[PDB]
């Protein structure tokens, strides 16, 4: 098995958050860790300004500024979780930024035993040394000379084995470290020396049983010295014989995780409680005591960092981050924060599932996130965003045309529509839009165009005729009329050049000053259907689409031969057909009533239509048009799936537009609305600016408590959500959720802290929560489907389920009940009780297999409308996770034991086909295919087991670090290579997994080979050792980083040339940067 | 009870006044090992369970005297072989009474292991080149999801509200992944450990080994279970689910039958208790060398009783035996064991044979 893993999202749970003088010395900077992404930006009044973001072949476990002796600005160190260390640097060279390594060293032990509170990394004030406590026993000095480039370094052995927090003090007479540790006796307080002229400790200044549960640590700057000591109930302060402690009601309600410091005096701190509090603590004055004031709610913080004026970041890792508003406590009010300022967290990525929502062939992704309040459902869909700045109700528009009634100004101030049998006219001033008459331009007709035209002059083009109209003192300087009064039928202007179409005959005509000019006239061998006359002063030809031979044309510039002529095929007529210019080549397109769009390369000189290719794009007719993208055209295909159309390398491209239906659109450039877009469909006008290139786009839906699984009952047109919310013993809720705040409500009629599980029914538009139907008390929800049974029409959501008690270890009874949505409630349609948890549950054939404990069991719906058991499967694992392929069944536990079952339709029963038991956590199984088992696994990484008499046995093909942990693998894709699994995370990152041809796979090996040669890496670290399965460290294997291939896309043009270097490459031959370019583009759109 | 339960581990009937030595040796994991075999002795042992032996053939007397001077450690195969553990013997002693050769050893298991070859010597002895096979540790299942903020809280101060309490504590970060905290308790060595040192309490106070795969090794020297789940246990070489399934067996498992006739009621689990620090059930030797592993138990049913009460080479000091066996088949199922004092508790018992039980689960 050959596999390509690619980001799709990256991480963004913030688990770092430091500020400093990175960029420059006179720059306030705020650096962020997104696992292996590290966002820098320079803080300003007016927020955050992005700066430089770049990704690490690693997972950032430290990061700290400091600044060594002689040193211009601050440098950063970072340490990641497979102990790679480095000193890194900021280097602005010229109008480009970079990230340089001054210094870089893997800091691992050949044997330690890694601590229980985790990777420690502290540096002294002085940036003398940096101390790591990676293992316990062991406290790691790496000095900073200056000439120590590969960050060698010394250990000095600790007698405390169990050591809690560390900081290094300020205020010495040489560098000295703090630290709680745990022995048999209690936990104490205990200081060293450190001394790198002897490699080891000495006996430093103080000591102290300190609180059972103290954990933090906070060394004090150098107005005072000492340390503040946290707990669960008490604040300590601690210094030579100087000493105080408090333990105020406030903070004995859930415990502090994160701190921060707000002046450098050491005055203030912030404190992070567990779910949500925000605390100052405030040092008072010298040391008298010490204050703690509430201030306010937060996102629940994973770390905290103090901007300045008042400023302050939340990161999180359990919903959305944040800045936030500090305020003095001020005369009026008490000290009180508001939220300035939302960044988008998805993870954690609980469970997810993919819905065509907008009925469109697009995927569009719903998570399950968040945690506590922070829970959530988000909206993910793939596509090229519309910001809109303006909105009008007018229903029936026919058409647009942006147009400019001032002659010596350089800027559209009209938008003209046309309505049936009725044209419009809407002036602009700014964001003033006010409908008005345009005098010359009749109002009672239909409109088919209008605009400028040459010699300061205005058209427009009615079905009852031709009028033109001057610039200046408008009124009629011209009309033409059909010669028997027929209606014109289709038309088609540019500068200085009009060609209607009357019915199957068509007429050419001139614009010259003060008079339009009938050139030629000419008869077709169908009705005529759609014209187009764009200049690539005066186009040579015109384009044209007829109503029987349902054919595109080309004709000749007065008159009229044919000069290419296709037949397009089947029984529906063309709508429309432009001739357009992209890349710097040319190309006729033509679409269909259907939605099918045929594009050919065109010759302006011969007219020669060249190279055929269809492409499908939502199924109602679809309008073309030509709009300006950054100093070049595109096209915009107005449609039920509306689409820009750009080319990237002389081979075109169909980024879909991420709206619903559009009808007409036009360019609009006012001073108002410069560089924008005027967008029309049956009820609206939108106007609007549009991004450049596509995006991932993420609606957000509060829920107020925990979401933890999702599916799509499409006929109900709604979402299944088991969700879970805590309530407090009287019990009572902590605040309004989701549950209690639903339209309709229920509670399941019967057979300190508790959790209180729901099955939410949230509308799939809206994501109102429509009902609310409770659990038993004690009843955990583990599993949910929505499917039907058997010969039942009647479509499900089922829910498996479990009987928690605190005296019970292994659950010993559970339930199956099945649900229908009906009515704006849900009824409870069966019940059944079952001799343990339901971990899992999936559709089988139009049957239910279920796992309850150990067994696998499979139950067939009857006419009576119960459940009844067909068969069971007693295993040696408990059957956690549970994926089926037809009549195939992969049955897996917590410990990376997997199964493979198969169902006997002629034996009534199951049977084992293979097995594979490699003692490891594992958090996620997919069935790739009847053959191979994606799963992931302990420390971040994906593996997959391969199916191929004693060949019940399932051999490992599939090896690779993601370096994220994997809670939900589902089928789907996000756009309109083999196969599609996406995965969702914990970081929130969401990836894709898709196969490969063996050849495929090979070339794009070596490719990665020849890439990590050329591409700089962050801390120097190696693309093989990052992406090495690590837990045993092994090479990955059949599984190729398509980040990494992505990535050659954006370096400089000759480090391709130098990839691709005598490469053999197939259609074998010497292959160059344009093929690889066109290759890897193709690779960027699965996703 | 007031029978000095360290009394049986020493293994007094084989003579008080053995040499020791301090036990030690460690074979690297993946290595490869030159160790010869006992003849003659056919178990399953287990690491850390304690091995007693009598040898009287001349080649055994003389490989075991060479092994006092080199290593001390033999190979223990486990037949139709594959797999063995490693033996280390911590206790000699010559004998050359009532005229005739006795060697007398104390050995302990230390290390699992695959045989890769077997050249059998031409002094009569097999000599088994041996790869010890490594002992599969993995970390928590909080330690890669965990928040960091949260790493500070992990270790805890040292009762059902406790367990609460730290499966809340322990397993917040579960809330991060697709499952509950009580699914994450059910794979916790030490929630685990605790489990089964309740069933253990109720056979019967004490303190035993801190680490999962010790504890592991020791409560599957406990189980009466026939040589083939015992062989299931050894090749798991992960010890929390050595844990699981040892607790699967002693709660699933609860009537012990006669091994020959398939069909006749021995003794029950309700019935077990432990008169050995080891727990109720140990290896022993008999007089001529045969090791029996005998599960004490309080009651048992369907044993004729032949011959009379002998106290001679008893393994429980205090207590005669007299034989045990099947009503129906005849099979020495084991031996009654009776008080010769009068105010010792218990006054009777029977010590079951390993061998001769089949443990089943009911219906
Ligand atoms: O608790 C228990 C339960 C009973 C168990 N016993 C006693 C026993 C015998 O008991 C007779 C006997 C005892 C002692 C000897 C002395 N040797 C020394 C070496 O050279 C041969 C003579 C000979 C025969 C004879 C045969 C087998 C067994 C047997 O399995 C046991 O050992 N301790
Ligand atoms: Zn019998």
């Amino acid at each position: 098995s050959y596999n390509y893993v690619v980001t799709a999202q990256k991480p963004t749970a913030v688990n770092g958050c430091v500020t400093g003088h990175f960029t420059s010395a006179e720059d306030l900077n705020l650096l962020i860790a997104k696992n292996t992404r590290l966002e820098i930006y320079v803080v300003t009044a007016e927020g955050l300004r992005p700066v430089k973001e770049v990704g690490m072949y690693g997972k950032i476990a430290v990061m700290e500024l400091f600044r060594p002796k002689g040193e211009s600005k601050d440098l950063l160190f970072i340490l990641t979780a497979k102990y790679n260390a480095c000193i890194l640097e900021y280097k602005q060279s010229g109008e480009s930024i970079d990230i340089i390594t001054r210094a870089h060293g893997n800091v691992q032990d050949r044997i330690g035993r890694p601590s229980e509170t985790g990777i420690i990394g502290i540096i002294d004030p002085e940036c003398r040394m940096i101390g790591l406590r990676l293992y316990d026993g062991l406290f790691k000095v790496i000095p900073l000379d200056r000439d120590n480039k590969e960050l060698k370094a010394f250990n000095i052995r600790l007698e405390e084995l169990h050591v809690i927090d560390v900081k290094f003090l300020y205020g010495c007479q040489a560098p000295t470290i703090c630290f709680v540790y745990q022995d048999p006796q209690g936990r104490h307080v205990k200081t060293y020396e450190v001394s790198l002229r002897e490699k080891e400790f000495n006996k430093g200044p103080w000591k102290q049983n300190v609180e059972a549960e103290a954990s933090m640590v906070i060394a004090v700057p150098e107005p005072f010295g000492g340390a503040i000591i946290i707990g669960q109930e008490s604040i300590t302060y601690h210094n030579g014989d100087k000493y105080l402690a408090i333990a105020p009601p406030i903070i004995k309600q859930s415990t502090i995780v994160c701190h921060n410091r707000v002046d450098p005096n050491g005055s203030r701190y912030l404190l992070g409680d567990m779910e949500g509090r925000l605390f100052m603590l405030l040092l008072e004055k010298t040391l008298k005591d010490l204050r703690v004031e509430l201030l306010g709610e937060t996102s629940i913080a994973e770390c905290l960092t103090y901007l300045d004026n008042g400023v302050v970041f939340v990161g999180s890792r359990l919903g959305d981050s944040q800045l936030v508003k500090l305020n003095v406590d001020s005369n009026e009010q008490g000290s009180y924060v508001v939220a300035m300022e939302t960044f988008t967290n998805l993870g954690p990525i609980v469970d997810m599932c993919v819905v065509d929502l907008e009925r469109q062939g697009q995927g569009q992704l719903v998570t399950c996130s968040g945690a506590f309040k922070e829970g959530s459902l988000r909206i993910i869909r793939n596509g090229i965003g519309i910001h809109e700045h303006a909105s009008i109700d007018l229903p029936g528009i026919k058409g647009l045309w942006p147009l400019r009634s001032d002659p010596n100004r350089e800027t559209d101030d009209t938008l003209v529509l046309s309505f049936v049998g009725q044209t419009r006219v809407l002036m602009l001033n700014g964001e003033e839009v006010e409908e008005t008459e345009l005098m010359g331009f009749v109002d009672d007709q239909q409109t088919f165009f209008c605009g400028n035209v040459a010699h300061q002059q205005l058209i427009q083009i009615t079905s009852a005729s031709v009028r033109l109209v001057s610039q200046e003192p408008k009124a009629l300087v011209s009309e033409w009329k059909e010669p028997q009064a027929k209606n014109i039928s289709v038309a088609s202007c540019n500068s200085s050049q009009v060609v209607v179409a009357v019915g199957r005959a068509l007429y050419y005509l001139q614009i010259h000053p003060q008079e339009l000019r009938q050139i030629s006239h000419t008869e077709m061998e169908h009705e005529v259907a759609c014209l187009d006359i764009t200049p690539l002063g005066l186009s040579p030809l015109c384009a044209i689409g007829l109503w029987t031979d349902i054919s595109a044309r080309i004709l000749k510039l007065p008159s009229f031969e044919l000069l290419h002529k296709e037949m397009l095929g089947g029984e529906i007529i063309p709508r429309s057909i432009l001739m357009t210019t992209f890349e710097s080549s040319h190309y006729l397109l033509c679409a269909l009533g259907d939605g099918a769009l045929f594009y050919f390369g065109l010759n302006i000189e011969t007219g020669l239509l060249s190279d055929r290719k269809k492409v499908t794009l939502g199924t109602q007719p679809t309008v073309l048009r030509t709009f300006r993208s950054l100093s070049t055209t595109n096209v915009f295909a107005c449609s039920d799936r509306p689409t820009v159309i750009y080319s990237s390398n002389h081979k075109l491209v169909f980024s879909n537009v991420n709206l619903k239906e559009v009808n007409y659109m036009c360019p609009l450039n006012s001073d108002g609305y410069p560089d924008s877009l005027a967008l029309a469909n049956n009820s609206t006008l939108t106007i609007g600016t549009i991004d450049e290139i596509q995006k991932l786009h993420i609606r957000t839906v509060p829920l107020y408590e925990s979401p933890r699984k999702i599916c799509y009952q499409e006929v109900s047109q709604c979402f299944g959500v088991l969700s879970s919310r805590i309530e407090v013993q009287d019990t009572t809720a902590l605040r309004p959720s989701a549950s209690t705040q639903a339209l309709s409500s229920s509670v399941s009629s019967s057979k300190e802290e508790v959790e209180v599980h729901n099955l939410l029914i949230i509308d799939q538009h809206t994501f109102e929560v429509l009902h609310a139907h409770q659990f038993l008390q004690n009843e955990y929800a583990l599993s949910l489907v929505s499917c039907k049974l058997g010969k039942d029409p009647n479509t499900y959501f089922i829910v498996g389920t479990a009987m928690v008690y605190p005296e019970e270890a292994e659950p010993k009874q559970g339930r199956i009940v099945v649900f229908q949505y009906s009515d704006g409630k849900l009824q409870t349609v069966a019940e059944k009780e079952v001799k343990g948890a339901v971990y899992s549950m999936v559709e089988f054939n139009g049957k239910l297999l279920a796992s309850i404990n150990s067994t696998v069991r499979l139950y067939e719906w009857t006419t009576e409308k119960e459940l009844r058991t067909e068969c069971n499967h007693y295993n040696n694992i408990m059957a956690l996770y549970l994926k089926t392929k037809g009549d195939f069944i992969l049955v897996g536990d917590l410990m990376r034991s997997v199964l493979l079952l198969a169902y006997k339709p002629m034996e009534g029963n199951f049977e084992e086909i293979a097995r594979d038991f490699n003692p490891n956590w594992m958090s996620a199984v997919e069935i790739l295919d009847d053959d191979n088992f994606l799963g992931a696994e302990n420390a971040f990484n994906l593996f997959v087991c391969q199916k191929d008499e004693e060949r019940q046995h399932l051999q490992e093909v599939g090896l690779f670090h993601l370096g994220e942990f994997v809670n939900v693998f589902c089928h789907g894709s996000l756009v309109m290579t083999q196969g599609s699994v996406l995965f969702g995370t914990v970081n929130g990152m969401i990836g894709l997994v898709t196969s490969l041809s063996e050849s495929w796979y090979n070339l794009l090996l070596d490719m990665q080979n020849r890439l990590n040669k050329v591409i700089k890496s962050v801390g120097k670290i190696e693309h093989s050792f990052w992406r090495s399965f690590h837990t045993k460290t092994e090479p990955a294997t059949g599984f190729i980083d398509g980040d990494l291939i992505e990535s050659f896309l954006d370096i400089s043009r000759p480090k391709m040339q130098e990839v691709v270097a005598n490469l053999q490459y197939d259609d074998k031959r010497e292959a160059t940067a344009d093929d690889l370019i066109k290759v890897v583009e193709e690779l960027t759109r699965i996703h | 009870i007031n029978f000095d339960t360290s009394l049986p581990t020493s293994h007094t009937y084989l003579g008080a006044d053995m040499e020791e030595f301090h036990g030690r040796t460690l074979h690297d994991d993946d290595s490869c090992q030159v160790i010869p075999v006992l003849p003659q002795v056919m178990m399953i042992l287990i690491p850390g369970q304690t091995l007693p032996l009598q040898l009287f053939h001349p080649q055994e007397v003389s490989m075991v005297r060479n092994l006092i001077q080199k290593d001390r450690t033999f190979a223990v195969l486990a037949y139709s072989a594959q797999f063995g553990t490693t033996a280390e013997i911590y206790a000699y002693r010559e004998e050359q009474d009532f005229g005739i050769e006795i060697v007398k050893v104390k050995a302990i298991g230390r290390q699992r292991f695959k045989v890769l070859e077997l050249r059998t010597q031409s002094d009569g002895i097999q000599q088994a080149k041996v790869q010890i096979l490594p002992e599969c540790v993995l970390p928590s299942t909080m330690s890669a999801v965990q928040l960091e903020s949260l790493n500070k809280c992990q270790i805890f101060p040292s009762s059902y509200k406790w367990w609460q309490k730290y499966q809340k504590r322990k397993f917040h970060c579960a809330n991060l992944t697709s499952w509950p905290r009580w699914l994450y308790s059910l794979y916790d060595a030490e929630t685990l450990m605790d489990r089964i040192k309740k069933q253990l309490r109720e056979w019967d106070d004490d303190s035993l080994p801190s680490n999962p795969i010790d504890f592991s090794y020791r409560v599957a020297a406990c189980l009466p279970i026939d040589d083939v789940l015992r062989i299931q246990l050894l090749k798991i070489g992960s010890a929390i689910q050595r844990l699981r399934c040892e607790l699967d067996i002693m709660n699933k498992c609860t009537s012990l039958c006669c091994k020959q006739c398939q069909e006749t009621e021995i003794t029950t689990k309700n019935e077990i208790f432990s008169l050995s620090l080891c727990g109720p059930m140990a290896a022993y030797v008999n007089p001529h060398g045969y090791v029996h592993e005998t599960l004490t138990v309080y009651k048992a049913c369907n044993l004729n009783l032949i011959g009379r009460p002998s106290t001679e080479h008893s393994w429980f000091p205090g207590y005669a035996w007299t034989v045990a066996q099947c009503k129906i088949c005849a099979s020495h199922i084991g031996w009654k064991f009776t008080a010769t004092k009068k105010d010792m508790s218990p006054q009777k018992f029977w010590g079951l044979t390993r061998s001769a039980l089949l443990p089943t689960i009911p219906d």
